[PDB]
């Protein structure tokens, strides 16, 4: 026959078939516990990614909510004229920075929900 | 000891001609036949209640 | 053409059936023996006897009064030191007897210690759920004193 | 990044040229259409065959190639087997280098390879000698029975129980992406 | 056809920013055969004088049987070399 | 595929799509208990059994908080005293 | 409740590192585009990578000012 | 040094031939019989081989599943019969009446049948 | 135990050093990808490999900082 | 018992600052690569040797930190 | 009680500044080699002197450390 030769060198011990029945060196239950252990570690990324997701998202919110309130509280403070001239500058470059921190946002937002599938 | 799985075991599956599409693209036929029944049902049914 | 004729609907849900699970068993065979045996037999089996645990069974946190009255916990492993808050799940004809064993690891206890939750002394011949739903509903923390007074 | 360049002149130059032949000496040795089977040139045929002969009663493909000698050793008793059991099924003869698409459409990764087919998927069955033990009569007497497995369960149930399976929504796209011009879907 | 062809590169190659290679330990031929020189060689003589075929027939995976005969074929040759060796590469100092 | 945006989904699903089957057992399970307790409650009770309840350990010796019974000891004329 | 402002205003110091980061990251940009005008994108994304490093960690340190700030 | 490393290499190889046996043994016990049979296969090629074959195509993320929808851009004369004409041409615009009153029925069963919520009487 | 978020404090106060590499680096790239263009594929890849290193540092300045927190 | 703490944080901020010298060490071989490419090994190599020397003074600084915590 | 143990740390906090000191010469090296390969072999020596010297700083430092650990 064609393989005799080379399937008469196949023959093995009782011990031998024996641990070929467990799989000592194919089950490796090492390396399946390494799996796990970083397949376990590996959800940090996924806290990363949301923590990041929620600053872009509300980056916005903030510069149209707590500079508001700071604003505010200047408006109700002051009373004169010079002031208030002066003022009207620091809103309209709120207004300005305020479209910034949207075009930012976004970026990134487009960066963040872009898939390639 | 050599290689013990093929390539498909590793590798994605093509991106536009996939399982999944081809699946549902199969059993379109079906899913046409079930929920336009269903609806020409819900239809009739509507129609009968309203014209009277 | 949908359908063949002398074929039913069920038979051709057999044969779905069938398709589906022997490509399952050529994809689990032909996968790494790394990770297929712990992603589809100890995650899905640890999940399910957790939620089955929660879902089903109802727990409660003990507590103790006193370091004194601690147990020993030297010998048993994966646990050298008794700890307070310790989440406890117990079967509905659990008594306060059974409970205090539980905790004490079949040992002598100390002696005359009771049970209590929200100021209020269990009976020792007493089902645990039942005391909790008459004196502390829905806030099941116990706490073991002694009693001597 | 993963690329392979397109072809050569050599690639798609013909695969099965005519080499010289010998006088009547050198065939003195020592060891010294065919009216039962059908020579497939072409994937038109192959698949007129698959997809009505194999569904009105099976068919058993043997793909070679020129460069094997098991082809040639097992070509012969391949012969008697058609001229037995041809009244049951149809035979045909495919060499993978003329025509390929019937070989990626068999799932033939070896030659020689004996593939009985019935429906198209309903019932395939592949016999080959990956390994290097059987023998030709092997090979044969297991293509016996699986062509006797596959008419008896089409006897079985009524004519039933073969109904094609996953080539009813794939359309061998997955193994072959050209068969989407046979559907006629777009490519643009 | 260039984006899809960038895209499956990024999603199935190995790279220094892989998605898809990650908890490699058993290989497939592919990548296998690509990281080991020196077994694509062999795996592809054995298969070769084995059966008498071309290169385009080469299997994903070898059976068992050729990996098998193979170690063997290997302990007979690093058997005599080493001996050879041993008695007289350090004879020479 | 993927992308950071889709953390919070992949996150629900990895550790909620596996809990479904968890879910399903427990619906089964319940309904199995809540037909076993109606069974018994057909075959006949000396004290009746709440349904919807978590617990039912009332007897001829024992009140439905799992207490013994009082003016339990003798026997009455109008049968059970519940 | 003093140690918890003490510890989150000491925690809010990588704040300041950071801007130093992000100073050197936007100068290395306005340099690049005197040097090449040709190349204002591809520039502009490896801008955006180092600067969204450089965002994570202020989340982080900020994110840490408030836990240590309440807990 | 010599005989030392010399030696470690013979019982690396031993081990090897260990490794080796144990190798036949598991697979012809155990996954020659638990093999699976090939017709359950998964049923595509790798997109590699596939380009090495010169079979590979990536386009139509769409496609369209009749014939008569296939060769509307070749027939040039008509593109849609006579009926699916007329059909077609009840559709020139989206109808805002349709839209408002699916709208209203909407709104109407769920905020009066799956949005109730308590309210105090004095 | 306030002293622990003292000490997390000052363990978070490390992100100021390490920021700052970080912007360093990748102004070195954008200086590179403004001066020698065509070979970006090296350039990235010794970032890349820059942080791999730079990243593990900082993760520890975490980690340790977490665990003088609770212990 | 904060006390050891302090100094365990104080340990992590000197392995940030090594990070930072780390960063520079990667910046000024990206610019050496763009100058330079064909070179790029011999540098490379030198990079190698002084993260590993940086590396050990991480470790070092680490590891008596551990120490701190406990002893 | 743990004087020694901040004592320590502020040692480590000078050893994270000497490694600062080292980013410095290997930067050096491998720009003066980017610049002029046929004497990098002398620059080489140069640069491995500064860092011996740099390394004895802070070998010192780590032995003084120890002494005020051990009082
Ligand atoms: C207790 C221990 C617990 C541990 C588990 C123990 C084992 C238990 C059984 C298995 C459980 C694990 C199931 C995992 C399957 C999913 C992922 C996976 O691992 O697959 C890998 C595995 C290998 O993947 P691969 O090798 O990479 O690719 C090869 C292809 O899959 C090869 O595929 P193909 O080319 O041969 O055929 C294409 C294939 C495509 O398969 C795929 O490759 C992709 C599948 C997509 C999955 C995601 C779909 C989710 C979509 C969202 C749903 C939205 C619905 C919207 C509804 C709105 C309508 C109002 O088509 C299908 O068969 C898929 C059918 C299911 C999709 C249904 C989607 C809706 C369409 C409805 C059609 C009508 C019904 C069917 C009609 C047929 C006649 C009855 O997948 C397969 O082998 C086949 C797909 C699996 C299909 C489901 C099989 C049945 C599972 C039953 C689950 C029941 C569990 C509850 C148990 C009871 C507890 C109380
Ligand atoms: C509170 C919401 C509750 C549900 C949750 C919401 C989920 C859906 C979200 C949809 C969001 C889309 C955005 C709005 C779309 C705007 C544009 C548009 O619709 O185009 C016009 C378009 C008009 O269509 P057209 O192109 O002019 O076609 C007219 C043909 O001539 C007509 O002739 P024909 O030959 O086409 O057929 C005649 C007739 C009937 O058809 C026939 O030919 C006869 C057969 C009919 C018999 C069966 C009836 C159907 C089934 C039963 C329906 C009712 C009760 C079910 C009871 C159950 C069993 C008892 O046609 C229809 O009935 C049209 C079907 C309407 C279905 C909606 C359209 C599909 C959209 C996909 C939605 C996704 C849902 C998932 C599906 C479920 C899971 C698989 O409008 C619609 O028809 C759709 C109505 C939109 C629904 C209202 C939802 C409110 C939207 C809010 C937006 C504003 C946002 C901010 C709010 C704050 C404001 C201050
Ligand atoms: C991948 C997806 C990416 C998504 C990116 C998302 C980022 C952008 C999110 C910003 C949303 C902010 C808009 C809502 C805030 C304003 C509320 C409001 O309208 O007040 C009632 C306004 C103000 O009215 P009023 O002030 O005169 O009096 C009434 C005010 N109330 C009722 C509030 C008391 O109503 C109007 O009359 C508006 C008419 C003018 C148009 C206003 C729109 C311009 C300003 C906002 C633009 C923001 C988008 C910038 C996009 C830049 C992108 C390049
Ligand atoms: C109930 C809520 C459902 C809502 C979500 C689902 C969408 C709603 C629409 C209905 C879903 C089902 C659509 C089925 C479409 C497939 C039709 C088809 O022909 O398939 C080919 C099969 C196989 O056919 P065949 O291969 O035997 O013979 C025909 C061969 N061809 C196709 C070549 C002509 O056809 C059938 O025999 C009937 C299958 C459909 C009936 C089964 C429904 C499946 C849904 C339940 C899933 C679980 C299955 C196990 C159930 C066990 C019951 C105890
Ligand atoms: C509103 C709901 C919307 C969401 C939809 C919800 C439904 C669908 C959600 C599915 C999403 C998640 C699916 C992920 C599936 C992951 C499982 C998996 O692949 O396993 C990992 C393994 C790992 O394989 P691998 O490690 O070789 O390769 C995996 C990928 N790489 C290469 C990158 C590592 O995958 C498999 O090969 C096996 C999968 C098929 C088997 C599935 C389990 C059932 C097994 C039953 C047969 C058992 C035979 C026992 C015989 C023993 C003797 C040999
Ligand atoms: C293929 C069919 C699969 C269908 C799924 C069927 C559910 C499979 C899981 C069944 C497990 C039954 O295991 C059994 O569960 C119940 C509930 O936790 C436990 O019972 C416990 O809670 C119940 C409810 O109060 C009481 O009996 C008692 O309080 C306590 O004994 C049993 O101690 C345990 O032996
Ligand atoms: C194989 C067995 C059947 C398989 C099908 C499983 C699906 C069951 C899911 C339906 C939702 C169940 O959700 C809830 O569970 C049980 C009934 O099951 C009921 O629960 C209530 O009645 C049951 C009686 O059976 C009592 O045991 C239970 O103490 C009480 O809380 C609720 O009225 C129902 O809303
Ligand atoms: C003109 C006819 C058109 C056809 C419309 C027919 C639609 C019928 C669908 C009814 C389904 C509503 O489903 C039902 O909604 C109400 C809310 O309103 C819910 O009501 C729930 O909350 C309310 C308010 O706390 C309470 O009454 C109670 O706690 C509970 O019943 C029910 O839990 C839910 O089962």
């Amino acid at each position: 026959r064609p393989g005799q030769g080379s399937n008469a060198q196949f023959q093995t011990s009782l011990a031998d078939k024996t641990r070929g029945l467990l799989g000592v060196g194919f089950l490796r239950p090492t390396k399946m516990a390494s799996f796990a252990a970083t397949f376990l570690l590996n959800f940090r990324f996924y806290f990363m990614y949301m923590a990041r997701t929620t600053f872009q998202a509300v980056r916005p919110l903030l510069a149209f909510s707590v500079f508001g309130e700071v604003m505010k509280l200047v408006l109700a403070t002051m009373s004169s004229g010079l002031f208030s001239f002066l003022f009207s500058f620091v809103l309209a470059f709120e207004v300005f920075y305020f479209f910034l921190q949207c075009y930012i946002s976004y970026t990134f937002l487009t960066m963040f929900f872009t898939v390639l599938f | 000891f050599g290689p013990t799985l093929p390539d498909h075991a590793y590798y994605g599956e093509h991106a536009t001609y996939n399982y999944f599409v081809l699946f549902i693209r199969g059993m379109r036929p079906y899913l046409e036949k079930i929920f336009g029944d269903c609806a020409s049902t819900i239809k009739n049914a509507a129609v009968a209640v309203y014209r009277p | 053409p949908l359908g063949v004729k002398g074929r039913s609907v069920f038979a051709g849900m057999r044969s779905f059936i069938g398709q589906r699970l022997g490509r399952l068993y050529d994809s689990f065979y032909y996968s790494q023996s790394s990770t297929k045996y712990v992603m589809v037999f100890l995650f899905p089996a640890g999940i399910f006897y957790t939620r089955f645990r929660a879902d089903t069974k109802l727990g409660y946190h003990v507590f103790i009064n006193e370091e004194k009255l601690y147990p020993d916990y030297s010998q048993n492993y994966f646990d050298t030191k008794w700890t307070n808050g310790r989440k406890v799940y117990l079967d509905d004809e659990t008594t306060v007897e059974q409970l205090k064993a539980q905790i004490y690891g079949g040992k002598a206890a100390p002696e005359n210690v009771k049970v209590a939750c929200r100021g209020r002394v269990f009976e020792d011949a007493d089902n645990v759920a039942m005391a909790v739903r008459a004196f502390c509903k829905r806030d099941p923390r116990l706490l073991l004193f002694q009693d001597n007074l | 990044s993963f690329a392979i360049p397109p072809a050569n002149a050599a690639a798609l130059a013909d695969p099965l040229p005519a080499t010289p032949t010998p006088p009547p000496v050198f065939e003195a040795v020592s060891s010294a259409a065919l009216k039962n089977v059908e020579e497939v040139s072409t994937m038109e045929r192959y698949e007129a065959a698959v997809y009505e002969e194999s569904f009105k009663k099976p068919i058993v493909c043997l793909f070679f190639a020129r460069f094997s000698l098991q082809s040639k050793v097992l070509l012969q008793p391949f012969l008697d087997f058609a001229a037995s059991a041809s009244n049951n099924a149809t035979f045909f003869l495919i060499d993978c280098d003329r025509v390929p698409r019937a070989a990626y459409h068999a799932r033939v990764e070896n030659v020689p390879s004996l593939v009985v087919m019935k429906g198209d998927d309903a019932f395939r069955q592949t016999i080959t000698d990956s390994v290097g033990v059987k023998t030709a009569g092997d090979l044969i007497q297991e293509a016996r029975s699986a062509l006797d497995q596959v008419l008896r369960l089409d006897q079985q149930e009524g004519g039933t129980k073969l109904q094609p399976g996953v080539s009813s929504y794939t359309h061998h796209i997955g193994v072959d992406n050209l068969n989407v011009y046979r559907k006629g879907w777009p490519v643009a | 056809k260039q984006a899809w062809h960038s895209r499956m590169g990024k999603f199935n190659d190995r790279s220094d920013t892989p998605m898809l290679y990650a908890y490699m330990n058993e290989l497939p031929s592919w990548e296998y055969y690509d990281l080991h020189r020196s077994a694509f060689l062999e795996h592809m003589t054995y298969f070769l004088v084995r059966t008498g075929g071309d290169f385009r027939f080469f299997p994903e995976m070898p059976p068992w049987q050729w990996l098998a005969h193979m170690e063997n074929l290997r302990f007979k040759l690093l058997s005599v070399a080493q001996s050879r060796r041993s008695q007289l590469q350090l004879a020479n100092l | 595929s993927t992308s950071p945006g889709l953390a919070f989904a992949n996150l629900t699903l990895l550790l909620d799509v596996p809990q479904l089957p968890a879910i399903w057992a427990v619906n089964a399970w319940r309904e199995l208990n809540g037909l076993f307790t109606e069974m018994k409650t057909l075959a006949g009770t000396s004290d009746l059994l709440y349904p919807s309840n978590r617990y039912n350990p009332q007897n001829e010796k024992t009140n439905r908080m799992g207490r013994p019974r009082k003016y339990n000891h003798g026997e009455w004329m109008f049968g059970n005293s519940y | 409740a003093g140690v918890a402002s003490l510890s989150a205003a000491i925690a809010l110091m990588s704040v300041g590192g950071v801007a130093q980061g992000i100073g050197s990251l936007f100068a290395a940009l306005v340099s690049g585009t005197a040097r090449n005008p040709s190349i204002k994108e591809d520039l502009f994304t490896y801008t955006l990578i180092g600067m969204g490093f450089l965002e994570f960690l202020g989340i982080i340190c900020v994110l840490m000012s408030a836990v240590l700030l309440y807990s | 040094i010599q005989h030392w490393n010399k030696s470690y290499e013979k019982q690396v190889y031993s081990e090897s031939v260990a490794l080796n046996r144990t190798f036949q043994a598991r697979n012809q016990l155990v996954l020659d019989r638990l093999k699976p049979s090939g017709a359950y296969r998964l049923p595509a090629v790798d997109y590699k081989r596939q380009l090495s074959r010169g079979t590979l195509v990536e386009g139509a993320d769409f496609y369209l599943p009749t014939a008569q929808e296939q060769q509307r851009l070749a027939r040039h004369f008509e593109p849609y019969s006579e009926q699916e004409q007329e059909e077609r041409r009840k559709f020139r615009f989206q109808s805002i009446s349709v839209y408002l009153a699916v709208a209203l029925g909407a709104s109407f069963v769920h905020d009066y049948f799956y949005q109730r919520r308590p309210v105090a009487w004095c």
